[PDB]
């Protein structure tokens, strides 16, 4: 006589989980992360998001960590913004932090909900509208932090090569870099120099980020870098990710979470589309673009899918990319990506797909 | 041939299947929980020719799965036979009545 | 210069207006009401109505009744379920009525939400899994108490010729009568005979609904009679729907609200299929068919568009019909039905469909 | 075509419409209210995203407040996505990516609306 059973574990290991973040934004009371095999396509799990999630997994790999808001009656009574702790393997739910109720409610980019090298801290978007970063402690259970010096900019890339630093794309067309202390409260700061014109040529929010600086790519197909090998920042830019045929076309990047960086190689992997103009910076890939970073050239360039999104697994020479539905894995080992498998209908409405970490 | 809403085991299933869902067909997705009630179906084994008696527990207190939706009606009656009805909620007695998915757990001839 | 305001009124009147219970399955937590008006297909506006949400509007016109389930964190923490009372004009909240948590969660019957009828008692389906009906107090906001004598039935049919009484089907095949007095508790109560063979001949729970009598139709197309004009249920059947030509091609009655009445002609409309047999109960309709009660003949069949649901309007002589996704409006002052027109994409998962009243009186 | 009540519903109803040219949302015209009115029940959110849209039928460019109607769920309807001169979130308010419901009584969104402001 066969019992049904609760309390099972997901049934691959973390090394092959992907976690697909649907908006589901026809429903979107209803988001939810759905966790995949990305070497078969098995779907294995999910986590409800309640209105607007948004999501990462933890450095060491152990949780995963959700942001959503609720309301005691989801369309009228008291708002709760929360960060909430699930466990990895067992996908439950373990603990609710509160945040003040000015959490970011907008699409999944990567720089609204991230973590601090080292893991002790989660690092948050907040839209009041007025903007700040929100801190929270993850060991403590608490909202420990509000960096009102970020009010202005938008975004969050932590830094690879410090434990719990962190930079922020500013109204001034530079960047600000918070460096928290071990108690999570803002310990230092600082500002570059302009790195690009917010009026003539703006850069998409999304970083292709190395271990010691990161990339950006503009509405027009310029690059931008900010070098954080030092205590303060460095940015240059622009060089064209365009040659005279490129621009003959029209070609420009466009989508969402739009690039990636292989950190062994420096290649840089661009979403692009022909007649740009105007209106088309979150237009569809034509092509992904594979572009060396220390030469400033192309060296490959490959269909699109008509994807939106993308990330890139380092240790596997891995990328995904995500055309809103399905999610499209590519072996990156060598300088041409070749396609090896599609995952058909991993989503509704997602923009963002991430990796396990597998680093530890 | 276990995630086909025509699984001879499935015979009266409204629901998505757990094993489309990150379960099987009688265990319940990483972080959903059984429901203790149920309702059963009576369906025909393609092989030895008898029928069996399926248990249809819900997995409970996560939202919609969204796949290997089956509407499969042999043998289900209405509300009034309660526990042969299948357009009820078998979740609802749960601590959370969200329902997830449905497996489909073989108790015997 | 121009400047965006809230606070208007549904822009078509209450005549011109249908309500379609969008289950959102795929979603079953953000259900809602889609309102619509049947003149044109012009969308007018919605209720949202959370986890399974299920809808009515109040006899006299006024307000949206509806019946939900929420907890604190959605899958997780307390849960409340309750009645909420809507402006049907402003379609804004008004009220929220508490009830013990276990009201009816499934699919969209009409009989698990209903009312008195003179308006003055909400009546509905619990299920813990025990059934119980729960009443609610409309002037006091209260739920009232279960009427634990209905254990063992299943969903509510009100009788019009009375002002707060309702039957409900048991699991003997018989009708329970209920009988409320001024303050919503029961008053008196009496048991039918046995109706239906529910091994034999299990019915299906939706009413064809007269003033003084309820017909019930088979899963194997046979048809029975509930006669409430006195204080005692008189219970009659089987008679087929069937003929010879039709019990050859093995038609039956499927889907879910898939019969009504038309009370001044006596006209019963079904959804029927061909190949029935055990498990196509709930199957879409291949045709629409029109019985007259009094000779127990059929005087029309025409096309079912994969229809699954129905409701009458005894006021403008219409029927409509769902099927899952679109609503079809008809004209029956006549015998044979006459398709007026087709709402497509009204709600992704509705198994309900309902006008605002009018008149009833 | 600065009077979107005069003109075709159709022609008002279009992603396509001259002034909905920074709209990323459900227009609220196909939701039971119009281009400059929330559907019964929702309520205006008093901060916006700004597009500035051209008129082909006069030839001038206007200022257009995308403001949100708040506190119901998702019309589904007309869904929209148009990104004429929208900026990222360093330029907030030029950015539709976010939820401009997100300071109301109920943040939860339900449809949006296209207000002429000026030239
Ligand atoms: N103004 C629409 C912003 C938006 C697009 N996609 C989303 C997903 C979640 C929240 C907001 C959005
Ligand atoms: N076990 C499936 C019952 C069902 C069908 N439709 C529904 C809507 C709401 C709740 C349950 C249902």
């Amino acid at each position: 006589r066969e019992v049904l059973t609760g309390g099972h574990s997901v049934s691959a290991p973390q090394e092959n989980r992907i976690y697909v973040m649907d908006s589901v934004f026809m429903h979107l009371t209803e988001s939810r992360v759905h966790v995949y095999d990305y070497t078969n396509g098995k779907f294995l799990g999910m986590v409800p998001t309640a209105f607007n999630g948004h999501v990462q997994v933890s450095n060491d790999g152990k949780k995963i960590y959700t942001m959503t808001t609720y309301h005691e009656r989801i369309t009228r009574g008291k708002r709760s913004d929360v960060v909430e702790v699930w466990d990895a393997d067992k996908l439950t739910f373990e603990k609710e932090i509160s945040l003040p109720p000015k959490r970011v409610q907008g699409l999944n980019y990567d720089g609204l909900f991230r973590q601090t090298t080292d893991g002790k801290f989660i690092v948050l978007q907040n839209a009041s509208p007025a903007t700040s970063i929100g801190i929270v402690d993850v060991a403590k259970g608490d909202y420990v932090e509000d960096v009102t010096a970020a009010a202005g900019c938008w975004s969050v890339i932590p830094q690879p090569n410090r434990p719990r630093s962190f930079m922020t794309i500013c109204g001034d067309g530079g960047l600000l870099t918070i460096n928290l202390g071990e108690d999570g409260k803002v310990a230092s700061q600082s500002r570059s120099k302009q790195m690009f014109s917010v009026k003539d040529d703006p850069i998409f929010i999304a970083p292709a980020l190395d271990k010691d600086k990161a990339h950006f790519v503009s509405y027009y197909g310029n690059v931008y870098s900010a070098d954080f090998s030092g205590d303060e920042v460095k940015v240059d830019g622009p060089w064209s990710l365009l040659n005279d045929e490129d621009k003959a076309k029209n070609w420009v990047p466009g989508g969402y979470n739009l690039v990636g960086l292989h950190r062994a190689s420096g290649r840089m992997y661009v979403f692009m589309h022909p007649d740009g103009k105007e209106g088309t910076h979150k237009f569809p890939a034509a092509e992904i673009w594979v572009m060396d970073t220390k030469t400033k050239q192309r060296v490959a360039r490959i269909p699109g899918r008509d994807a939106l999104s993308m990330t890139i697994d380092q240790q596997r020479n891995l990328m995904l990319t995500l055309d809103g539905g399905n999610v499209n894995v590519y072996d990156i080992s060598q300088p041409e990506p070749k396609l090896l498998r599609t995952i058909e209908g991993a989503a509704e409405a997602s923009l963002q797909v991430q990796f396990h970490p597998v680093g530890g | 041939e276990v995630n086909s809403c025509d699984y001879w085991r499935h015979c009266a299933v409204d629901g998505f299947l757990c094993s489309c869902c990150g379960g099987t067909t009688t265990t319940c997705p990483p972080g959903s929980t059984p429901s203790p009630i149920s309702w059963i179906g009576t369906c025909h084994n393609p092989h030895d020719g008898k029928d069996y008696l399926i248990s249809y527990h819900d997995c409970c207190g996560k939202t919609a799965c969204g796949r290997c939706q089956c509407n499969t009606q042999t043998r289900e009656r209405p509300g009034y036979e309660f526990f042969l009805h299948n357009d009820v909620n078998w979740c609802m007695a749960n601590e959370n009545s969200t329902f997830h998915c449905t497996t489909s757990v073989l108790v015997g001839l």
